[PDB]
RNA sequence: AAACUCCAGUUGACACAAAAUAGACUACGAAAGUGGCUUUAACAUAUCUGAACACACAAUAGCUAAGACCCAAACUGGGAUUAGAUACCCCACUAUGCUUAGCCCUAAACCUCAACAGUUAAAUCAACAAAACUGCUCGCCAGAACACUACGAGCCACAGCUUAAAACUCAAA
């Protein structure tokens, strides 16, 4: 209210692609938590059921992170066997 | 017999990896600085995966950044697009 | 855990509530 | 956890087996082999490391021993009567090559 | 302690400017403050339109008085700042290099 | 709680349809749930609810080429457990 | 081990030597081998300062003809 | 010369010109995409109405309001009732996530509009006015 | 040394005296506080 | 459908409310709790244990006085649905959530792990949870239900809180 206007979360558009600006804008805002930010302050969400997510969110990251560095680990020795037959 | 092994620190223990502002002092009046982890967009303080600070160096241009954007030194809603020409220490593209 | 338990302390406690304002 | 006390050291981050109490196990281990094999026991060697099977199979058949490189199925040595026959006699000495 | 006032001044001519910046010296000294130095960061645009005494303000000059005062004198100095009219806003806080630089020996 | 150990191991129900239908348009509206999703430009017909609530089927349009069938179909399929958590945690 | 201290230095200084290593070779010697066992010879022959000890190796090895870019 | 995503300053002088005017002066369409609703208002660099145009002006009646076609016919009103007035490039400002946020830009387009930039100034309290609860459906 | 370097400091510091001159070269004077990092750790001075 | 049309959009001024991003951090505090900025005070103890009641504290809710009131909202109305809706959905608005001075003293107040010191050796070890134990101290427990109850006592509490039984009954729980 109090700042510039026409600065932030502005996209200028380049020889009239005017849908590309926009799904730019789009990954930008996405990107920010801008999108889900609003779309969770809709509704409230309580204190607790907040925290519980937080957490989940946290340890999902964690543990998929976790597990495709096993699998690119392991995946080395996906080749052609070079002892076939015995 | 002269050949065993001696007790001793890893010699070749590598120096322990440093973040690029250790050492460094963060000021809430270097704008120009504390501008070079905020969206250009949103203004938005990147986190400690985007900015690869240390935790230490993180909370520090946390507190610096809010000191100075309370006190009439930096703007909230966006960066500053004066420093939009920075060199570039964030990991985050958005193909822009 | 005993649920039973818990659920026959609620029932134990709605009822004794009934009475204290029934009375 | 076992293996540590014929552990020398470790030489960056490098476990080295002591070689001197490799060659006192090995004496021991060759004597026994040797022994067994003077008194006719049947003697298997057993390894699933797939590099070497060929070459454990061809030992084997040299020195006129058995070998065991494949799939090892449930009950070959604790169910060895109804797997050959009532009258199968079983190895005298294992020796694993890769444990 | 040791103390740094940042002050964003409104944007007046050079006359009326270090008559401000006089008043406040002064009014330093009276609480009992011991001013090192004064330095000028400039005029500049600010970084929001901000309000104060019944009159918007885009654009401010920025200055910095270190000083050594009193514990008690900083809470007087804050209303102070509040009364003149010619203050956008005056923030005291403690001098940054008071704070000490411990080292780091990196990421563990 | 340990999420370690977790991992390793009728009238109401036409209003609940249209409600995730909406749910649904909104978040394949951006890069939410990801951005090769966004790219597809995948769109909904419509929503439906098992009777006993044991399942929600969402009918996405089709295109004509085959080969972008299938990659939407695995997009989507990969999606779909991101997508429900996203749903219940904007408490729609 | 002792020389691991000057190994350590020696790659910390010159580097890797770009001359490859042959493992297969039972007595193999490398450039730092050699720079080892020059900086032991001039302690057991000379005083103990490390930093002359090393310059003086340095010195002694350009001089018998083995290229060192630091 | 490179093309710059970031919008011009007013400070600095740059070289962007529309149709001769500066980014400063161009006129700007403001969308608000409720979730029920969309109104279109153009507006001069100045803050002078030219065009208003919403789903509701347009007939379109409750729920019908609240999709993409009445958001695309009330940009294609705005944009007539723009034209009729001069405008010709515009800088768009959307606010809101509502049905009608791109169809509104695209009804601007349709109707003979040029958008030079896209803003986004949809209200994000950091953390102000506690929300309504959840619907328990 | 601290004692030795305040009493050399307190010879430039601002009195009742020299503020006139003081808050003039002030205002003739510019300071400025904004310098850039590098991804290498590095400072790039305006 | 109701409701508003003193309505709605841009621009400008404008809180005794709440504190995006940082936080993918795991810090401070005895616990409860604590995540906008500045400043002043300031986070006990160089043996350990030591209380339903002593001395201090204790989320949310609640009770007295005054004040503030954006938003949210038990309750209360209106609209809709339904066989009915004294609920769920929509609108409006209270007590209350806020400040000041007093009370009330309860929570799945939980890491469902009492405080200090020590060990990784033994068959590790009912099971599951969260690897198994040792020394020392305080508190507590001896079938289920009756019973977070009755009576007595204490309490700023008066449909309240703490402590807390017995009779009858059963072979289980
Ligand atoms: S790594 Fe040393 S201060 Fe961040
Ligand atoms: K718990
Ligand atoms: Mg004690
Ligand atoms: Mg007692
Ligand atoms: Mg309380
Ligand atoms: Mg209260
Ligand atoms: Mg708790
Ligand atoms: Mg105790
Ligand atoms: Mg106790
Ligand atoms: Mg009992
Ligand atoms: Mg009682």
């Amino acid at each position: 209210a109090k700042h510039l206007k026409f600065i932030a979360r502005t996209v200028m558009v380049q020889e009239g692609n005017v849908e590309s600006a926009y799904r730019t804008l789009n990954r930008i805002l996405t990107m920010d938590g801008l999108i889900e930010d609003i779309k969770h302050r809709r509704y409230y969400e309580k204190p607790c059921r907040r925290r519980q997510r937080e957490s989940y969110e946290r340890c999902r990251r964690i543990y998929n992170m976790e597990m495709a560095r096993k699998i690119n680990f392991l995946m080395r020795k996906n080749r052609a066997d070079p002892w076939q037959g015995c | 017999n002269e050949d065993l092994p001696i007790s001793m620190e890893n010699p070749y223990k590598e120096p322990l990896k440093k973040c690029i502002l250790c050492g460094k002092h963060v000021d809430y009046k270097n704008v120009q600085l504390l501008s070079q982890f905020v969206s250009p967009f949103t203004g938005c303080i990147y986190g400690r995966h985007i900015t690869g600070l240390c935790g230490k160096k993180q909370k520090e241009i946390t507190k610096a950044i809010k000191r100075a954007q309370i006190m009439g030194f930096m703007p909230v809603t966006y960066k500053d697009p004066a420093y939009l020409k920075d060199p570039k220490v964030c990991n985050i593209r958005y193909r822009e | 855990k005993n649920v039973l338990k818990i659920r026959r302390r609620k029932m134990n406690h709605h009822k004794y509530r009934k009475l204290v304002k029934k009375t | 956890r076992f293996m540590e006390p014929y552990i020398f050291g470790s030489r960056l981050d490098h476990d080295i087996i002591d070689l001197e109490q490799t060659a006192t196990h090995l004496q021991l281990a060759l004597n026994f082999t040797a022994h067994m094999a003077y008194r006719k026991g049947i003697i298997l060697f057993i390894s699933r490391n797939r590099q070497f099977s060929y070459l454990i199979e061809n030992m084997a058949r040299d020195c006129g021993e058995y070998a065991h490189t494949r799939y090892f199925r449930g009950g070959m040595l604790t169910n060895a009567r109804l797997l050959f026959g009532p009258t199968v006699r079983l190895p005298d000495l294992i020796i694993f090559l890769h444990t | 302690p040791r103390y740094e006032l940042a002050l964003i001044l409104k944007a007046m001519q050079r006359p009326e400017t270090a008559a401000t910046l006089k008043r406040t010296i002064e009014a330093l000294m009276d609480r009992g403050a011991i001013v090192r130095d004064l330095e000028n960061l400039g005029e500049r645009a600010l970084p929001y339109r901000i309000s104060a005494h019944s009159q918007q303000h885009n654009r401010g000059g920025y200055f910095l008085v270190d000083f050594y005062a009193p514990t008690a004198a900083v809470e007087s100095m804050v209303e102070h700042l509040s009364r003149d009219i010619d203050v956008i806003r005056g923030n005291i806080v403690k001098h940054p290099l008071t704070q000490e630089l411990k080292e780091c020996e990196g990421i563990v | 709680k340990n999420w370690l150990k977790k991992f390793a191991s009728h009238a109401r129900l036409r209003a609940l349809n249209g409600l995730l239908y909406k749910a649904l348009t909104d978040l394949l509206c951006t890069p939410e749930v990801s951005q090769e999703l966004y790219d597809l430009n995948v769109e909904l017909s419509k929503v439906s609810l098992t009777p006993d609530f044991s399942a929600c089927r969402a009918y996405w349009k089709t295109t004509l080429s085959a080969e972008q069938n299938a990659h939407m179909e695995a997009v989507l399929q990969r999606s779909a457990a991101h997508m429900r958590h996203l749903l219940m945690s904007q408490q729609t | 081990y002792h020389e691991d201290r000057i190994r350590a230095k020696f790659y910390s200084v010159y580097g890797s030597g770009q001359r490859a290593f042959d493992l297969f070779n039972p007595n193999f010697k490398s450039t730092c081998q050699r720079f080892v066992e020059k900086y032991t010879e001039l302690q057991k022959l000379g005083e103990t300062d490390e930093e002359k000890l090393f310059v003086e190796t340095g010195k002694a090895l350009l001089a018998e003809g083995v290229i060192l870019r630091r | 010369t490179k093309f710059s995503i970031y919008p011009p300053i007013p400070g600095e002088e740059s070289s962007l010109r529309w149709a001769g005017k500066k980014f400063e002066e161009i006129p700007i369409a403001h969308i608000k995409a409720s979730h029920n609703n969309t109104q279109i208002q153009v507006v001069s660099a100045s803050n002078e109405p030219l065009a208003f145009a919403s789903c509701g002006t347009e007939g379109f009646r409750n729920a019908k309001k609240g999709t993409g076609i009445a958001a695309q016919t009330a940009g294609i009103a705005a944009a007539a009732r723009a034209k009729q007035k001069g405008v010709i490039h515009i800088r768009v400002v959307v606010k809101g996530l509502g049905p009608g946020r791109l169809s509104a830009m695209h009804g601007l387009i349709m109707g003979g509009l040029e958008v030079i930039s896209i803003t986004d100034n949809t209200p994000i309290p950091h953390n102000g006015c506690r929300p309504r609860k959840a619907r328990k459906l | 040394r601290e004692v030795l370097q305040l009493q050399e400091e307190v010879k430039n510091f601002i009195t009742r005296e020299n503020l006139e001159a003081r808050v003039e070269a002030a205002l003739d004077s510019r300071k400025n506080y904004n310098w850039a990092i590098t991804r290498e750790g590095l400072v790039v001075r305006p």
